[PDB]
RNA sequence: UAGGCAAAGCCGCCCGGUGGAUGGCUCGGCUCGGGCGCCGAAGAAGGGCGUGGCAAGCUGCGAUAAGCCCGGGGUAGCCGCA
RNA sequence: CCGUGAGGGAAAGCUGAAAAGAACCCCGGAAGGGGGGUGAAAAGAGCCUGAAACCGGGCGGCUACAGUGGGGCAGGCCCGAA
RNA sequence: UAGUAGCAGCGAAGAGGGGUGAGAAGCCCCUCCGCCGGAAAGGACCAGGGUUUCCUGGCAACUUCAAUAGGCCAGGAGUUAG
RNA sequence: GGACGGGGAACGAGCCCCCGCGCCCGUACCGAGAACCGACGCAGGUGCUCCUGGGUGAGAAGCCCAAGGCGGCUCGGGUGACCCCGGGCCAGGGAACUCGGCAAAUUGGCCCCGUAACUUCGGGAGAAGGGGUGCCUGCGGUCUUGGGGUAUACCCCCGGGAC
C-alpha cells in the first residue's frame, strides 16, 4: 500500500533485511554444510502475514 | 540502460516517436547520464519522430458539399437530428422579442399585443415571416412591419 | 567493398502463397523466395540476403496479399553469400 | 461462484492483524482483542487446557 | 546519534551541488535533534533538515549546512571520504 | 534340409547409471530412581526489533548490544554453532 | 511452512589418520572431459557401505509357419576355477 | 504408458537488414507489416503485495519452446513536505 | 464568522513594512490476461474504481485512425488426407426433420402513409400493412453567432454554425 503505518513498515524491514542466503565464505568455513537460510523466501511465493 | 527511456523523456515525446540512429550503436553501450543523451540528441543521432495528425482535407472537401445540401438525404439518417424541444424555444424567443419591441416603440396597443402574444404561445404562426405577413394583413400596425 | 562474381535476373513464382493458409502468407513467401535462390545459386538458404525492397514489395498489402510474382536480381559475392534485391 | 471466483475477493481485506503482546497475526480488529492470546479483553494470558 | 555517513553517488552529488551532508542516525532522533548534534558535533550551522525512514528500517536525514559552510569541506575533515 | 545369418522382441549373468536399502556408528530420544523447587511494579515470563569487519539462520547479548567491571579458579592461548 | 482464525506442522545424520580438498598439461562457451597427481583405499566434497525396482552397454541362448507361464523326461548351444 | 497428451480455440503477427555474442527467428538499433485507442491494451490511483523499483554483471536453477532477455540470480543503490 | 452584553488597561489594530517558528508518520514500484486473491508468470475474481482526441453515427454503439502504447493473452516450421471445433455458400422443394422449428434463417435504422379485436379507457401499438432511402448540379427556407449599416427587435451587407 502506499500509505504505510511505520510498525508495519519496520516488519516488512526485518523481512528485506533477513532475505538472503548464506554469504559464500560461510560455505566454505562450515566445508558446504552452510548453504541455505530459512529466512530466504521469495516476494510472490512465501507471503508475509505483516 | 533503456536509451529510449531516458531520450523520450528529454524529448517530450512518447517512446513510440523516438528514433535512434543505427550509426550510434557502438555508443549505446557508453549512455549512463541523462547529459550522455543529451550529447546524442545535439549531434543529431536521436531524434524525434513528428507526430501523425489525421489529414482533414478529405472532410473539408465534404464539409463544403455538405453545405450546399449534399449527402443529408433519407438514406444517411439514422436517428433524430434536430431537436424539437430547442426549436420551440428559439420559435418563442423570435416572436415574443419582436412583438415585444413592437410594443414597446407604440407600434402596437397592448391589447392587441395580448391577442397576439396568446396566438404565438398557442403555436398559431408557423414562423416570423408568417407573423408579419398576418400583421401586415389586418393592419394591426399604423404602417406595415417589414 | 565485397566484390560480385555473378549477377542474373530472375522472375520467382510465389503462386504457391495461394495455396497455404492466409494468416502467413506474406511471412511464407520470404521462405520461398529463399528456397529459389539457394536452388538456382546451389547455396544454403541462410545464405540468402534479401534486399530491402524486396522485404517492402512481399509486405506491401500486409500479412495476408504476397504478390503473385517478382522480379528480382541476384548477385553472387566473392565470399559466396548471395544478394536478392526487387528489380527497380 | 463460491469457489475460485469468490477467493478473489480475499484479496484486500482483513478480519486479524499482528498483536502486540503475542506476536501472532491474530489481533481481531473489529473485535478490539487477539484471538490467540486474549489481549485487548483479558490482561491474563489466554491459553485453554483442551490445547495441547 | 549519528551512526554513519552516506558517501554513495547520490550524496556526494548533493554534497557538491547543494551543501548537504548525509547520515544515518537513530530512528527515533527528530529534526530538531538531528540539527542540534550536528551544530555541536561539528561546529557548523543548519540551514534546514530533511529526514526519511529507509526500507531497511534506518532514518536517514539530508541536513542542508547554511551559507558559510562547505559540506565537502567537513567531509574531507571527517576523513570519512 | 538345416549352418554362415542378423528385424522388432524375450530370458539369464557381468559392468555401468539411477536409487538410497542393508550393515556398522551415535554429542539424540524414552523409561525408571534420587534431588531441588517458586519468579514479578527494584517492571517478570513471553513477544518484536536490533546487535558480528566480511554475518542469512540458530545461540548469546541490548544503542556499553556473541558483549563492560570486580574477585576467585585456570595459564597460553583466544575471537560461539562454524 | 499451512489456515482469516481458533489451530496445524514436515523433510533433513556419516570425506579422510591427516586436506594430504586434486598441482601441472590438452580440449570445452561453461557445467565439465582426458592425461597426470594425493591416499592404505577416491572415500572427490553431489564424499562410508552402496541392495532391489528401473534404464544403458556387453556376453550366452532364442528370434519373422507358428499361441506364451510352471513341472517331469530327452536333447541342442553356452558356462562348469574355488 | 511415451518421446505420447498438451504447449490451438476466448477476433494482434510477424518480416528484412545491421550489431552483440561461443552460440541469435526470438536480446539491441532502423525499416516494413499489423493490434488497442470511452481500452483484456492509453492516463491516474485505493486496498493488498513488499523491494517486485533503479544501476552493473550473469545464466546452474526459474519462464509450457529459445535466450546473450527477465518481475529470475549476484553485487550495489534508491522513497527528502508548515 | 457575527452580534449582543459584562469587566480591565492607556495605549494601539483585520491596514502597510519587517522578523521568527512550524514536530511526528507515509512518500520506491505494481496497481493486474505475469507484482493483489484464487497451490501457477491461472481466459476467473478484485477495479473499468476514476479519466479519455478525430471521422462516420442517435450514440461513452460498432468500424477506421491519433496522443500514447503493444506484437509477452510468452512454442516455431512444413503439409494441405480423414475426422473434430469455429465460420461462408448451396439448384428444386420448404418443417416432409424432430419430443419440440432445437439450431439456422427471415425482419432490422430513419422519414411518410396507415394500424384491428379487445380494454381496467391508461392501453393494445413499432399492432398489422404499404411506400421512400446513393451520388451529382442548381435553387430555396427556418434559425443561430459575431461585425458593419441611423440601427439594441424587424430590414440591408459581410464571415462562421445548425437543421
Ligand atoms: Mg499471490
Ligand atoms: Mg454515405
Ligand atoms: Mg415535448
Ligand atoms: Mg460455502
Ligand atoms: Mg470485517
Ligand atoms: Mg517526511
Ligand atoms: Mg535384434
Ligand atoms: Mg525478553
Ligand atoms: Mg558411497
Ligand atoms: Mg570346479
Ligand atoms: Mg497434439
Ligand atoms: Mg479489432
Ligand atoms: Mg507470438
Ligand atoms: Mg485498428
Ligand atoms: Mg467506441
Ligand atoms: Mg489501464
Ligand atoms: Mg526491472
Ligand atoms: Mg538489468
Ligand atoms: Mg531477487
Ligand atoms: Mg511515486
Ligand atoms: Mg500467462
Ligand atoms: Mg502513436
Ligand atoms: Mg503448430
Ligand atoms: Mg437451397
Ligand atoms: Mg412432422
Ligand atoms: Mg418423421
Ligand atoms: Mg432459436
Ligand atoms: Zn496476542
Amino acid at each position: 500500500a502506499r500509505n504505510k503505518p511505520l510498525g508495519k513498515k519496520l516488519r516488512l524491514a526485518a523481512a528485506l533485511n533477513s532475505n538472503r542466503n548464506p554469504p559464500l565464505w560461510v560455505i566454505a568455513k562450515t566445508k558446504r554444510r552452510v548453504t541455505r537460510s530459512p529466512a530466504r523466501r521469495h516476494w510472490r511465493r512465501q507471503k508475509l502475514k505483516a | 540502460v533503456d536509451v529510449k527511456r531516458l531520450a523520450a523523456e528529454i524529448l517530450g515525446v512518447g517512446v513510440s516517436r523516438v528514433k535512434i540512429s543505427p550509426e550510434a550503436v557502438g555508443r549505446l553501450e557508453e549512455v549512463v547520464t541523462k547529459d550522455d543523451v543529451r550529447a546524442l540528441i545535439d549531434e543529431g543521432l536521436i531524434w524525434a519522430e513528428p507526430e501523425k495528425g489525421n489529414s482533414r482535407g478529405r472532410w473539408r472537401e465534404l464539409h463544403e458539399k455538405k453545405k450546399k445540401g449534399r449527402r443529408r438525404g433519407q438514406g444517411s439518417r439514422k436517428g433524430r437530428r434536430l431537436d424539437e424541444e430547442e426549436a420551440w424555444v428559439n420559435k418563442m424567443r423570435v416572436m415574443r422579442r419582436f412583438l415585444n419591441t413592437l410594443k414597446r416603440q407604440g407600434k402596437l396597443d397592448p391589447a392587441t399585443w395580448r391577442q397576439l402574444y396568446r396566438m404565438v404561445k398557442g403555436n398559431y404562426f408557423r414562423d416570423l415571416r408568417h407573423l408579419k405577413t398576418y400583421i401586415n394583413e389586418h393592419k394591426l400596425t399604423k404602417e406595415p412591419v417589414k | 567493398e565485397k566484390k560480385v562474381v555473378l549477377t542474373r535476373e530472375y522472375v520467382i513464382n510465389l503462386r504457391r502463397t495461394r495455396e497455404v493458409s492466409r494468416t502467413k502468407r506474406a511471412k511464407y513467401a520470404v521462405g520461398l523466395i529463399r528456397r529459389f535462390v539457394a536452388r538456382h545459386l546451389k547455396v544454403e538458404p541462410k545464405a540468402v540476403k534479401l534486399g530491402q525492397a524486396l522485404n517492402e514489395a512481399l509486405w506491401a498489402r500486409s500479412i495476408e496479399k504476397p504478390p503473385r510474382r517478382v522480379h528480382v536480381v541476384v548477385e553472387k559475392l566473392d565470399d559466396g553469400t548471395v544478394r536478392v534485391e526487387l528489380k527497380q | 461462484m463460491k469457489g475460485t471466483p469468490s477467493m478473489g475477493k480475499h484479496n484486500k481485506g482483513k478480519t486479524h492483524i499482528r498483536c502486540p503482546r503475542c506476536g501472532r497475526h491474530s489481533y481481531n480488529v473489529t473485535k478490539k482483542y487477539c484471538a490467540s492470546c486474549g489481549w485487548g479483553r483479558s490482561k491474563r494470558w489466554r491459553r485453554y487446557n483442551w490445547a495441547k | 546519534m549519528i551512526k554513519r555517513f552516506v558517501i554513495t553517488e547520490k550524496a556526494l552529488r548533493l554534497a557538491e551541488r547543494e551543501n548537504k551532508i548525509t547520515i544515518i542516525v537513530e530512528r527515533t532522533a527528530t529534526k530538531k535533534q538531528i540539527a542540534d548534534e550536528v551544530q555541536r558535533l561539528y561546529n557548523v550551522k543548519v540551514e534546514k533538515v530533511n529526514t526519511l525512514i529507509t526500507p531497511r528500517g534506518e532514518k536517514k536525514a539530508y541536513v542542508k549546512l547554511a551559507e558559510g559552510y562547505s559540506a565537502m569541506d567537513l567531509l574531507t575533515k571527517l576523513g570519512v571520504l
